[PDB]
Order: structure tokens, then C-alpha cells, then sequence
DNA sequence: TAAAAAAAAAT
DNA sequence: ATTTTTTTTTAAATATTTTTTAAAAAAAA
DNA sequence: TTTTTTTTTAAAAAATATT
């Protein structure tokens, strides 16, 4: 296993996003790329992390090995890398240690980091065939702002899909809080563009603690691809440009 | 037990007591009286006044307290030599007569107070009725053998053995609440070496060499000064306390110059006042040889100690397992070297 | 009798921000040749050798030798009452129980006199032999602070090895292992980035990391750490204070 | 009630000023303007807020309501607002709801925040108007710097006014602060604009912890107006630019 | 084995 | 009025845990 | 680059079990 990554800040932001919600995760390393369907420390939210081999520089893998690592210790090791450090993963065939080489951008400061591993394995749950009813491609800084706003009111956000826009209704001890979005006139690609598709009406109640954990993937991708239906869990998707996606699943309340 | 010695060094030489925390000792071998810790953990560790009665009928309070004291004392890198108490000489028989009549007064007052129902005074006067036994020290030395910390048995007194262990250079210091170690001969004495200690009552590192330099006297005259303070071996002159003994020692060096220039109608010399034998017992006590003994901090057996404390001392499995894991990670790493080994002091700086 | 006008007193603020995390009480060895502070840690592991020479002070007129026992967290709380442009003027009176610190702003509108209290201290001054070191490594200070801050997450002790290719900051702990290698470079256009290693023999030593993280608070002074090593001589972590002298941090190995 | 601010950063800075010492406040609005005369939980200092109706972009009030607003929660609702939102306060004359509508001027996010308001019949303590001795006008960043300077010294500042300038001074167990400013008569209009309005030598003792909560109002104005005399409480006036003012009252020690 | 505090001749 | 000593009495942890004061460190203005 | 802020750990509080 040798997975070189020139944009190692992508992997650092993945570990910053996943350090507060999953403590111990299995890393289903396939030949197609880095894959993860781990689940949180509670029994509420599912995380489907996919890092394909196209965005990696040189990806080599021989067998479908699953590494149960500690995501807090791995995030503390990913904090040792810089924001422009080239990160080369390395796993031995027999030794259960994950070697991380944070090469410098000028290739001066070579930073070899060997990580101990545990042996925690969990059952695998895949994508249960979502119809993708309401797909809200909206900016991730705005979704982080919306969840950080409505976490200060209560633990219940009410999201309603419509043609003219999307609502974010929250109520609690402080009072009523609604946040309404709209479309965008000019065709802009990533930022300031809330694009919503519409098949059937939906109105669901979500927790703000797990959504506040979900909004820590804001520096990964600029666009949150929300996806939900009636009695279908909310898919907060974090499609990275060079490889894969980070899917956050949340059952309604 | 020298009355008014630590207060004398505190109000005369605050520079000699290098006051510091438990963080300030890395790899320093410290020879500790066991019996002081055993009484501290039979008195302070209480079940409401029941001294941790286990399910078999023994007393597991002191093993609990000094076990966790020893685990947190390897967490700070201090290497303990738990020197156990010895058979006391004939000079301490009067002090044990005083302790026996104090225990008799405490027993009579405990039997008076248990009828009255004042349960706090009952707890106080059963805390004043703590007696060391052969089985307490035997099971405590068994615990030292099980957890890998070396121990010594004194022939006469533990303070003399600790002071000659510092005097031979085998250990760095003595950790006694007793102040006798400055007169049995230890140049460096720490006090209040406890485990749970951040800022509440930190370590008073007394220095015998510093106080002998700043008051300007040798070891024999300091021994005589602590005779006139009043030790637990022979009595003192009535009417002479800290400051009068300091002034008469600094004006009159030998004990004969203390004795013969004193009128009996104002400062009497007491009857059977054996200053010479207490002087010889502070200079040359019955001490086991510190060069002959060996101090080795062996690796403890983990699960055997766990089944010992959970089979007949009634502890928790995870608690003793966490303690042996804490000492095992304490002994795993390399020792932290000091800076005064590599650099030599030229001179101090004033204010 | 002692007056020290320092126009660039931002680096004096950086000195006392570096000092407060390591030692709390110290004595300034103030002489007419300059201002010195050779004070040792309370755990007796690490020494701070300070030198502010009289050439860097723009008005230095101190007559005789003065030793001033000072609480350095209190002195740093006094020096946190000045910005990054003020002319910090050290002033001491006759039989100086107070240190007058005048923080004159350079636009001459705000003059902040801080006469701050002292204490009586009897601190020892160790004897440092002036002897050459085996591995003299001259790295950037921000990169060294980065290295110590990353390796403090894994374990409490780096195991630093000098070698032919360069210095290696190996460290291990309960999170696994970490090795940071630094090749000697000379092709960069900046002289601050050029990691210069003066090799005599390859030497491997183990140093604690709480003290190294205490040492790397001096990194706002200049971007030059002169790591100096030998077989069992303590590590010198030397910071060039700008045109006064050094902040030589000493550290006994393991 | 319908009050609209074209720049709601003034209202957000007012609530971040007033959330630290006033916990519960009464917003005695009127047709003439928005007013507040509430006094803190320590019952030692009076806060006078004047928000004129000319500074509001769209103001409308006819009943002259007397609502009582929980001030930390409504500062959290202003923390939900952005720094450039067109904030529309609203209150119906039959219900006890304080509606807040935050509208970005370019971005399409319109967010509505209702509130529950408790009943507050708290009496007013109207200060008299009198000529003050030292009506020193100094920069707000300078006063925040001086209060954060002398707050490390102790909990007491003596403030002396003379011909040369204002002289702040603090004494404590750590040392003795003495911050002496100067009268500035410059024409170039730099960052320092310390003007003296010198009438009579005064020297008064004020608490510095309290004054740290007082100078939490720093980004409202570039300059403050410490108007004070020998026995009356210190008046710290935060002249908002053509919008109103925030007067702060502190009794001397 | 320690100390504080108060009573009481020494000061 | 101290100065000094000697009588009574009062005492002698530890850890885990939760809940707090204080000091930082990113992540933005 | 430095602010202030917001947040997250590393010291004391403060009893309770420790048994």
C-alpha cells in the first residue's frame, strides 16, 4: 500500500471533519481507492467516506485490507502535516502500522510518521438506493453558518423543500428561528449558488448536534449537496473536486 | 521528634529550605521512613472511622494509601527506598512510656465518648489509638516485594538508616515528617513527600549543610543544639527553647559550657539527664551498612499482585491493574538528567 | 542609577513572553556592559542564558552592578501593557525596590510609567564553559517551533540524531512514532531558511519536550535557532535577539 | 413596530456591548426613537442607549411599546446575523413577539427570528443634565487599550485631568500603572484624537473589571466621550455615527 | 510524628 | 509589654468524577 | 500580521468511595 497525495490538506480536512464524530473507524482500503463506511460514537449518524485513486498521485494497493485506526490519534498525526505537505500513506504487508510520510513542498522537511493500530471491525452498511428527491446544491460556508445559527436556538431544525427556495426552521428556548434561501440569477459554479431540484414535498426534523458535527467538512468542498426524501435519512454530501466524496447520513427525528 | 526545629530553620534560614514541588526531582533516590507513611495512611485514610475493614478481618487502609503514594511517586520519577522502622533503643523507652500513657488517656476518653454518642470525638480518639504491629509491617514489606520497590529494615531506627543512606551517597535524600534526620546526619532532608500535591503543602527540602554553614557550627554542636531543643531520647533544660538554645550554642560551643555556667535556681539540670549517650547515638547509631545493601527497582508481577489485593486484601481489579500499568510506564522510559551534573555553580546572586 | 532606553522594545516584549512560561522568578544581572539573566528552571533541568548588551540600548547609562529579583510573570504582565511600537525604558531608582518601566509611544502622545514591585531572591549562577559543540544546527525558528509542536502530540521526548544527511527529530509515544528529517540546504535564496549543520561526529541524544515547547516561545525574536550538541553536554537552543545578544536555552539530555 | 437598519452591524455591536453586563433589559421604544435605560445585575452601573429614528432606514412605531428583552439570548440572535445584513426589527401590537428579519443586500438569504419576551415593569432612573468638568474625548481603541492595560494591575483606576492631558493610573499588588495621555491639536486627523475640555482638576476612583465590561463597546465608534466631574458618576458616551449614542454611567469608588 | 494557640514566667 | 517557653488541645491520604476557574489556538475579520 | 473571540483542554473544588 502506497498512496501518495499532493494535496494532503484534503486528507487533513477529512480527519478534522471526522475526528469529532467517529473516534474509531475502519478504513476499507480497496484497489479502487480509500473507502470508509464507519459509524459514529453514538448510534445515530452514518459516514460514507470515499477517496478514489484518481485524485491520488501514485496509488498502489495489493489486497482489500481494512485498517481499524483511532481517528483522534490519526487526526493528531495529520495535524503534524502542513497545509501544503505531500502525504504518502504506507502500510506494510505483515506489520499492522500505518506509515505516513509528510514530504515538504520543497522536499526538505521529510516527516515520517508511524502510527499504531487497533483491530476494531464493524459490519458494513452501503448506500440503500436513494431516489434523490430534493437535491440542494448550496454553499458549504452558508450551511455551516445555518447550522451554527440554529444550534444556538434548539436541537431541532425543520427543513422544507420548495420551488422558490429552502427553509431552515428552528424553535426552542430562545424562540422561533427561520432561515429561508432562494435561487441564483447568474450562473455561478461553486459559491453563492443554491440550486434545488424538486420531486415531492418534504419536511423533516434533524438534530443540530450531529449537523454541527457534519458542518466540520466545510473547508473540504465549497458546496453541500443536501439530499433527503420522506422517511429517508438526510445525505449531506461533500464532493471533493479531485477524488471521491464525503457523505454524511442523518436519520430524521 | 525534635520540638521546634523546623520552625527554627523557617524563621532563621528561609534560603536553606529550598521549597519546591514533586516535579522537581527526576531520578533522585529518596530513602523514606515506612512507619511515618503507615501511620499517615492508617490515620488519614478512614471509612468514617472503620480504617478500611476488608472481608477477611484485616486492615487494608495503609496498603491502599502507600500503594497509591508509591505509584504517583514513580509517576514523578522519584525512586523510593522504603526504610522500615527498627527496634528502638533504651533511650526512646521514656518517649514510648509517654506514648503509652497518651494511648491510655485516648483509650479512656474513647470509652468515655462512645457512651456519649459524640461520634466525631469517637473518630478522633480512635484515630489517636493507631498502633504499629508486626503483621502491618510484614504485609507492607510483602507489598513492597510484590510491587518491585526495594525496602530496608533498620536495626535501631529508620531515621538513622535514612541519614546514613544519604551520608553514603546511596540515596539523595530522606523523606520524613520527623526532624531527627538532620541530627542523625542526613545533609538533604525533604518533608511532606505526598502523592496528591500540587500547591497545598509542597516539599520542604531542608539542607543540613546549608544550616551548618549559615549558623557556623559543625555536626556535634548541632546535635547538642537539638538536645537543648528537646529530642525524644533525653530531656532538655527547662526554660530553654529555640532562641535561647541557639544563643547559648552560638556563644558556648560544647555541652560542658552549656552545663557549668548555669545556676540551678533558674535553669536546673534535670535528674538522669543523659546528654552524652544521646550525643553518641546521634553521631554513631546502630545503623545497617548502606554500602552493603543493594537498591534495585525490579519489574512488578502484575496479575499476581492483582490476585493478591483482590483475593485477600479486597481491592478492585482495574484499580490495581491501572496502578501497575502506571508504574510500568514509569519504569519504561529513560531517566531525565539534571543540569547541575553538567554545569557547576560559581556563585549566587543577591537582590 | 540604571536607565535603559530601548526603542525596539518589541523584542524585549518577546523576551519576557518567552521567559514567563519556563521560569517565574529570576534576577537580572544588570551591569554597565549590558543586561544579563542566567537563571535556571525550578525543576533544575533547563537554564536560560540571556544577554542584552549595552550597544542595543539606545540610551544606557547604568553605573554599577545591580541584581533585581523579579517575578517574571508579573514583569510579563507589565510588558503586556505596551504595544509593538513603544519605547520601553527600563529605569531603576536608588536602592531599587521598584523597576520603573516607561512605555513611551513613538508618536509622543502616550507615556505609560509602570513602576513595578520586586522581590528578594537568592538564585545561583552556573558556570558555562566556552567550548565548541559537535553538531551546530542552524534552522529556522518557526520550523523548530513547528517540529516541537508536532512531536509533543506523540510523546514527551524527542530522540534527536545528527547524521551525514542531516538532523533527525525522532520521537515516539502512545500514538506511535514520528521522525522529522532536515537535510542541510544551501540553494535557497533566503539565509534564514538555510539549515546549516556544522558536523563533527554523528550524535544521538534524547531531550524532553515540555522544556522544548517552553524554549520555542522565543521564536518571535528571530528566525534562527542555533541548536548546539555534544555527546553528553546539554543542548544549547540559541536565539539571536536583534543586535543585543542571545537567549541561549540550555537543556540537559535524558 | 417596524424598525429597519440598513447596516445591522451597529445593532450587533450594541448587543455584543450590552450582553456582558446587562443580562435582562427593557427596550422602551417610542416614536421618537429606540431607548434603553436598563441597569446591570450587579446594580452598580446604568446604561443609557439612544437610537434615534433618523438613523433607522425605515422606522414606524405608534403605540410606543415597552417590551422586556432577555439580552444574552437576543445577542445570540444578533450573533446569528451577518455583519452586513439589513436587519428589520418587528413587533406586532397585540403579541409579545420581537420578530427579527435579517436580509443580506446582495445574497438571497432572508432569515426570520421571532422571540418570546417576558413581562418587565422596571422603573426608570433618569439622570439629570449638568455641566461636566473633564469632557475628555479620546479614541475608543486607546481607551480599550488603557483599560486592558491597567486591568492587569488591579481593580481600581484613578483618572486625573489637567492642562497637559488625562492621566490614568492604577495601583495594585503587582505594581503601579500610570498612563499619561496628552492634548492633541493636530489637523491631519490621525488615529489619536485626544481632546481635553478642561474645567476643574478632578481625580476619581473607578473599578477596572467593570470598566472592561464598559469598554467592550469599542467598535461602535472610533472615539469615546468620558464626560465627568468631581462627585457625579462617570459618563462614557459612545457616539454612533448619525444613528444615536450609547451613554454609560459608572459611580465612582 | 508535625503544628498553631494560649497561658505565663522571662524580657 | 515583650520575649520566650510550655502547657493543654488540634491533626496526619488517594483517586476517580464532575464541575468549575484560567490559559491557550486556531480560524476567522 | 495581530487582534478579540470561540473553543478545548490542564489545575483546583468538593464532596463521595477508597473499602
Amino acid at each position: 500500500f502506497e498512496a501518495r497525495l499532493v494535496q494532503g490538506s484534503i486528507l487533513k480536512k477529512v480527519l478534522e471533519a471526522l475526528k469529532d464524530l467517529i473516534n474509531e473507524a475502519c478504513w476499507d482500503i480497496s484497489s479502487s481507492g480509500v473507502n470508509l463506511q464507519s459509524m459514529d460514537s453514538s448510534h445515530v449518524s452514518l459516514v460514507q467516506l470515499t477517496l478514489r485513486s484518481e485524485g491520488f498521485d501514485t496509488y498502489r494497493c495489493d489486497r482489500n485490507l481494512a485498517m481499524g485506526v483511532n481517528l483522534t490519534s490519526m487526526s493528531k498525526i495529520l495535524k503534524c502535516a502542513g497545509n501544503e505537505d505531500i502525504i504518502t500513506l504506507r502500510a506494510e504487508d505483515n506489520a499492522d502500522t500505518l506509515a505516513l510520510v509528510f514530504e515538504a513542498p520543497n522536499q526538505e522537511k521529510v516527516s515520517d510518521y508511524e502510527m499504531k493500530l487497533m483491530d476494531l471491525d464493524v459490519e458494513q452498511l452501503g448506500i440503500p438506493e436513494q431516489e434523490y428527491s430534493c437535491v440542494v446544491k448550496m454553499p458549504s460556508g452558508e450551511f455551516a453558518r445555518i447550522c451554527r445559527d440554529l444550534s444556538h436556538i434548539g436541537d431541532a431544525v425543520v427543513i422544507s423543500c420548495a420551488k422558490d427556495g429552502v427553509k431552515f426552521s428552528a424553535s426552542g428556548e430562545l424562540g422561533n428561528g427561520n432561515i429561508k434561501l432562494s435561487q441564483t440569477s447568474n450562473v455561478d459554479k461553486e459559491e453563492e449558488a443554491v440550486t434545488i431540484e424538486m420531486n415531492e414535498p418534504v419536511q423533516l426534523t434533524f438534530a443540530l448536534r450531529y449537523l454541527n458535527f457534519f458542518t466540520k467538512a466545510t473547508p473540504l468542498s465549497s458546496t453541500v449537496t443536501l439530499s433527503m426524501s420522506a422517511d429517508v435519512p438526510l445525505v449531506v454530501e461533500y464532493k471533493i473536486a479531485d477524488m471521491g466524496h464525503l457523505k454524511y447520513y442523518l436519520a430524521p427525528k | 521528634g525534635i520540638q521546634g526545629l523546623a520552625k527554627l530553620i523557617a524563621d532563621v534560614a528561609p534560603s536553606a529550605i529550598r521549597e519546591n514541588d514533586i516535579k522537581s526531582y527526576f531520578g533522585r533516590k529518596v530513602a523514606i521512613d515506612a512507619s511515618m507513611s503507615i501511620y499517615q495512611f492508617l490515620i488519614a485514610v478512614r471509612q468514617g472511622g472503620d480504617v478500611l475493614q476488608n472481608e477477611e478481618g484485616e486492615t487494608t487502609s495503609h496498603l491502599m494509601g502507600m500503594f497509591y503514594r508509591t505509584i504517583r511517586m514513580m509517576e514523578n520519577g522519584i525512586k523510593p527506598v522504603y526504610v522500615f522502622d527498627g527496634k528502638p533503643p533504651q533511650l526512646k523507652s521514656g518517649e514510648l512510656a509517654k506514648r503509652s500513657e497518651r494511648r491510655a488517656e485516648a483509650e479512656k476518653q474513647l470509652q468515655q465518648a462512645q457512651a456519649a454518642g459524640a461520634e466525631q470525638e469517637v473518630e478522633k480518639f480512635t484515630k489517636r489509638l493507631v498502633k504499629v504491629t508486626k503483621q502491618h509491617n510484614d504485609e507492607c514489606k510483602h507489598l513492597l516485594s510484590l510491587m518491585g520497590i526495594p525496602y530496608l529494615d533498620a536495626p535501631s531506627e529508620a531515621e538513622a538508616s535514612c541519614a546514613a543512606l544519604v551520608k553514603a551517597g546511596k540515596v539523595y535524600a530522606a523523606a520524613t515528617e520527623d526532624m531527627d534526620c538532620l541530627t542523625f546526619g542526613s545533609p538533604v532532608l525533604m518533608r511532606h513527600l505526598t502523592a496528591s500535591e500540587a500547591k497545598k503543602l509542597p516539599i520542604q527540602e531542608f539542607h543540613l549543610s546549608r544550616i551548618l554553614q549559615e549558623l557556623g557550627l559543625n555536626q556535634e554542636q548541632f546535635v547538642d543544639l537539638c538536645i537543648l531543643l528537646g529530642s525524644d531520647y533525653c530531656e532538655s533544660i527547662r526554660g530553654i527553647g529555640p532562641k535561647r538554645a541557639v544563643d547559648l550554642i552560638q556563644k558556648h560551643k560544647s555541652i560542658e559550657e552549656i552545663v557549668r555556667r548555669l545556676d540551678p535556681n533558674k535553669y536546673p539540670v534535670p535528674e538522669n539527664w543523659l546528654h552524652k549517650e544521646a550525643h553518641q547515638l546521634f553521631l554513631e547509631p546502630e545503623v545497617l551498612d548502606p554500602e552493603s545493601v543493594e537498591l534495585k527497582w525490579s519489574e512488578p508481577n502484575e496479575e499476581e499482585l492483582i490476585k493478591f489485593m483482590c483475593g485477600e486484601k479486597q481491592f478492585s481489579e482495574e484499580r490495581i491493574r491501572s496502578g501497575v500499568k502506571r508504574l510500568s510506564k514509569s519504569r519504561q522510559g529513560s531517566t531525565q538528567g539534571r543540569l547541575d551534573d553538567f554545569f557547576k555553580v560559581t556563585g549566587s546572586l543577591s537582590s
